[PDB]
């Protein structure tokens, strides 16, 4: 599995494309969130922001 | 098994109400995931055959003491019958709630 | 100033779920059902006796022989009857009190006040 | 057994002693714990394999934290004189 | 340049949180969830010179505050102590690992410390075990707590609250 | 919307930011360039740790370094960031 | 802040401590291990061993052998001193012995010092056993030393520092006779009666029982302190000396502290 | 090998206490009324004296030949 996806790069407009120019995906995933940036797969939980925000009164 | 990962010295180990400092500590953690319930067992029994100094045989399915009968003469020999012990710490002399 | 006082007599003392807790249950004037969680090392009551609490923002003055601590009101909570149930967590004691008007909603206090709450023997 | 200072303020001091383990840094916190004016003191062995200590003092402003150290070195030498006159009488 | 790279790129505490999934990869242990349980209960109180022993591993020095309890013995408890190290903005609604059993009580008003309630760096009720310090566990009070104040308190936190379970378990007594 | 929306928002959201490849780049040059000759941009007196390594992080950090990024984009588009605040 | 006296055996020391705070009591015990000097064998010059014994290991259980180390802690310079050199402060035993036609055991009886006041404690102890035909000639050097530096230099066995117990029988269960280890109660006409109220380790264990006819308490300021000499010092002399190191250490550390305030 | 001088655990000589309490046991008395009048009461040291084997009188007859 290393030997086959080795050689796949982020360009600078998104999309995921190999060294040798070819195009993989239009964009990275589906909306370009890296897994270890994400709230647990997820680009953002919107209920931990409600929470975050009014939590101190519920 | 496993490896040394620090030596104490005797002023700092947990002295008992007796002075008895351990040789060696082990996690408690370690035991219920491994469940070798023989290693207590054979701590228990080493302990009746140190007080008493009469013969402990373990060989499988003929124990003999049973473990109740050493439990009562290591009560009767002045110790606690469960083989714990009141320890206190050696670094601060405080008593240990356990 | 939003004190709050009253006398009222003990009713129980149960033994709880945890190891060593307690609680202490007190049937009170004007339908109040104080109800606060103490330990082994804290209790100083008996079954039945008349005593006095406070809750109130600023420190009163204790002695050796009452007891007492500061905490938060962090629960306002509305019935299905029409009553309310409120909490006060001594950093982890919980005090529960149930009354009609509410602590907050009579306009008492806020949510989370820095309050002390005071019991005493008469 | 060498002191250096990390930190010092008029409440707050934090000393640093090397060659010396439990044994002075336990008595030194307690005989601290009861010197009025004190709020907070502390003692921590950085690391096991190494002798040396850190103590941490933090007064009311009423008392210098170096003033408070020397009147706790002064009730454990009181102590340890007090222990030596009794023992010799039995 | 290596030196720059490795400095920049591949420390640890950059590296919290696993790319195979969101969550923390470095995290409690198996002393340290029981020590924070132990700590977290109920029914601890710690006197002051307890407070000063708890607190004499970690880095922290300055006013601890009123005791919890003023009469009739001064005691702290395990949640003040713990409440010192969170950040004053910090919320967070959550069950904890223990609340299976019969002590699944869904909702704020527990008679157990199965539920835990934070509320601006306080924590008022519940305690901590697995499901709020333990590692590979994302959504816990911890992970939001790296999210939120970067792999700089993250490692603040794991360096500093984390001596205190140990403090508090050898403390205390903790065998088989 | 040339493609795609979120293309459109990625392109917005780095187009003023700097990727930690970059600034780890440019750390590492600017340690090597300090590592002979090269005199700091930086009062050197009230730094903690007088190696290169941390001047270098020092001198991004303040926004005093005169060096620019070119970014390439598939098409041939090409972006210059600097990272001087002036 | 007065002090009591329990037992005094030959070698054991028990003592009741009234107004010191536990901190004070625990240092003494520390002490008592770690800052007290006493003779020990620090190096052994060997000139034959033919025994099973290599000479590490001799050497090993020489240095193991007490010695009465109690007139030397006034004509030897203490470690904190210069002590590594000017003769004067080192030692010396010898000990040559050789087997002729059966095993021979050697005793520390058969050690002879240069210094007629330090001697072996106990002169029954099996240091190694000689085959026919062999035969040791070797000579070590004493000096003085602290425990922190090698356990081999420590005065004391066990240093022990518990609670005050106060035990009270409220009814008349007579479970609690058979279940403390420590033998605290006894039945006397059939009222369980306390014979020795000092033995009890808070153990806690008839409260799980009896509850409500015995009550535990620790008293909040008293405490026991009890210590087993090897045979090397009087407990008294080794409680001194620790006392009077704390006091030295004390001294030394605010002697330095003050100046250059 | 031989008997230690001294316990491991807490520093009590017991090096001493080998051949009465070797020689008593062998006499048809019971170790532990022996151990307690001998003045062995921690069980560490019970421990010390219970589980010695004593090899060297096997390897007195194959000793080094230097
Ligand atoms: S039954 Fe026995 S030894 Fe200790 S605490 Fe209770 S007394
Ligand atoms: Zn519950
Ligand atoms: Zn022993």
């Amino acid at each position: 599995l290393i030997n086959a996806l080795s050689d796949l790069r982020i360009e600078y407009d998104g999309t995921v494309r190999s060294l040798y120019g070819d195009i993989v995906q239009v964009v990275y995933g589906d909306d370009a969130v890296h897994p270890m940036y994400s709230a647990h797969s997820k680009s953002v939980n919107v209920n931990r922001v409600i929470e975050r925000v009014i939590g101190w009164k519920r | 098994k496993g490896v040394v990962g620090i030596l104490i010295d005797q002023v700092d180990m947990p002295y008992t109400a007796k002075g008895i400092v351990p040789d060696i500590i082990l996690n408690p953690h370690a035991l219920p995931s491994r469940m070798t319930i023989g290693q207590i067992m054979e701590a228990i029994g080493g302990k009746y055959a140190a007080l008493s100094g009469k013969p402990v045989d373990a060989t499988p399915f003929l124990e003999t003491p049973k473990l109740q009968e050493m439990q009562k003469e290591i009560l009767k020999l002045g110790h606690l019958p469960d083989s714990t012990e009141v320890v206190y710490d050696g670094r601060t002399g405080q008593k240990l709630k356990s | 100033k939003e004190m709050m006082q009253g006398t009222c007599k003990i009713s129980s003392i149960e033994k709880g779920a945890l190891k060593n807790l307690y609680v202490v249950k007190m049937d009170c004037d004007n339908d109040l059902k104080i109800e606060f969680d103490i330990t082994k090392e804290l209790s100083i009551f008996s079954k039945d006796e008349e005593v006095t609490f406070i809750i109130s923002r600023e420190k009163p003055e204790y002695s050796e022989k009452d007891f007492c601590a500061h905490g938060y009101l962090f629960l306002e909570r509305q019935q299905e009857d029409g009553s309310f149930i409120d909490e006060i967590s001594l950093y982890g004691l919980i005090v529960k009190i149930l009354s009609k008007n509410g602590l907050i909603n009579s306009k008492l206090f806020k949510m989370m006040d820095h309050v002390y709450y005071c019991v005493k023997k008469k | 057994m060498e002191i250096k200072v990390i930190k010092e303020e008029q409440n707050y001091l934090e000393l640093q002693i090397d060659g010396e383990e439990h044994t002075i840094g336990n008595l030194l916190k307690g005989m601290l714990l009861k010197v009025p004016g004190v709020k907070f003191a502390a003692y921590s062995l950085p690391h096991p394999l190494i002798t040396s200590i850190t103590i941490k003092i933090l007064t009311d402003g009423s008392i210098s934290a170096r003033e408070a150290l020397i009147k706790a070195i002064e009730l454990a030498e009181n102590y340890a004189n007090l222990f030596i006159d009794e023992v010799k009488k039995i | 340049e290596a030196i720059a790279e490795a400095r920049e790129l591949m420390l640890v505490h950059k590296n919290i949180i696993t790319p195979r999934y969101g969550g923390p990869i470095i995290g409690g242990g198996q002393d340290y969830i029981s020590g924070a349980y132990l700590l977290s209960v109920k029914t601890t109180l710690l006197t002051v010179e307890e407070v000063a022993t708890i607190l004499g591993v970690t880095d922290f020095v300055g006013e601890l505050g009123e005791p919890a309890i003023l009469a009739p013995k001064p005691y702290y408890t395990g949640k003040q102590v713990i409440s010192l190290f969170l950040p004053k903005d910090f919320n967070f609604h959550g069950p904890a690992n223990i609340s299976k059993g019969p002590r699944a009580c869904k909702d704020e008003i527990c008679p157990h410390d199965s539920f835990i309630v934070i509320k601006n760096g306080l924590l008022l009720e519940g305690v901590f075990d697995k499901k709020a310090i333990g590692n590979q566990q994302p959504e816990s009070m911890l992970h939001w707590s790296i999210r939120e104040y970067g792999t700089e308190y993250g490692k603040w936190l794991m360096d500093n609250v984390f001596k205190m379970f140990i403090r508090f378990l050898e403390m205390r007594g903790f065998t088989m | 919307m040339t493609i795609d929306k979120i293309n459109e928002i990625f392109k917005e959201n780095w187009k003023n930011k700097l990727t930690k490849y970059e600034i780890a780049r440019i750390i590492s040059a600017r340690a090597l360039q300090l590592s002979m000759g090269a005199l700091p941009l930086i009062d050197t007196s009230n730094l903690k740790s007088d190696d290169v390594i941390s001047i270098a992080e020092e001198e991004l950090k303040r926004g005093v370094l005169p060096i620019t990024i070119r970014r390439i984009y598939p098409n041939g588009q090409v972006e210059l960031i600097s990272v001087r605040k002036i | 802040m007065p002090i009591s006296l329990i037992e005094r055996n030959g070698l054991r020391l028990r003592l009741v401590l009234e107004n010191y705070p536990l901190e004070f009591v625990n240092s003494i015990r520390r002490a008592s291990i770690l800052y007290v000097p006493v003779m020990a064998v620090d190096e052994v010059y060997f000139i034959e061993n033919n025994s099973p014994l290599y000479d590490e290991i001799l050497a090993h259980r020489l240095a193991l052998v007490p010695f009465v180390s109690d007139e030397a802690l006034e004509h030897y310079r203490p470690p904190e001193e210069c002590a590594e050199n000017c003769d004067g402060c080192y030692n010396r035993v010898y000990l040559d012995v050789e087997a002729k036609d059966q095993p021979l055991m050697i005793y520390s009886r058969d050690l002879k010092s240069e210094d007629q006041m330090i001697t072996p404690v106990s002169g029954a102890i099996p240091i190694v056993l000689l085959g026919s035909k062999q035969k040791i000639s070797l000579e070590a050097r004493l000096r003085l030393g602290y425990g922190k530096e090698h356990i081999k230099y420590s005065p004391v066995s066990v240093s022990i520092v518990r609670y005050y117990p106060k035990v009270t029988v409220l009814g008349n269960c007579e479970k609690a006779v058979e279940v403390c280890p420590e033998g605290v109660f006894a039945m006397e006409n059939n009222k369980l009666v306390v014979k020795n109220e000092l033995s009890c380790i808070l153990c806690e264990e008839c409260l799980k029982y009896c509850a409500g006819s015995v009550s535990i308490e620790s008293v909040e300021n008293k405490f026991i302190l009890e210590i087993e000499s090897v045979g090397s010092l009087k407990p008294e002399r080794i409680l001194i000396e620790a006392s009077k190191s704390l006091l030295r250490k004390l001294s030394e550390l605010k002697s330095k502290l003050e100046a250059g305030k | 090998m031989i008997i230690p001088i001294r316990c491991f655990t807490c520093g009590a000589v017991v090096a001493d206490k080998w051949e009465p309490f070797s020689n008593r046991v062998m006499g048809g008395e019971d170790p532990e009324k022996v151990l307690t009048e001998l003045g062995v009461n921690r069980y560490c040291c019970r421990r010390m004296l219970l589980s010695h084997v004593n090899i060297i009188r096997e390897i007195i007859h194959y000793t080094r030949p230097i």
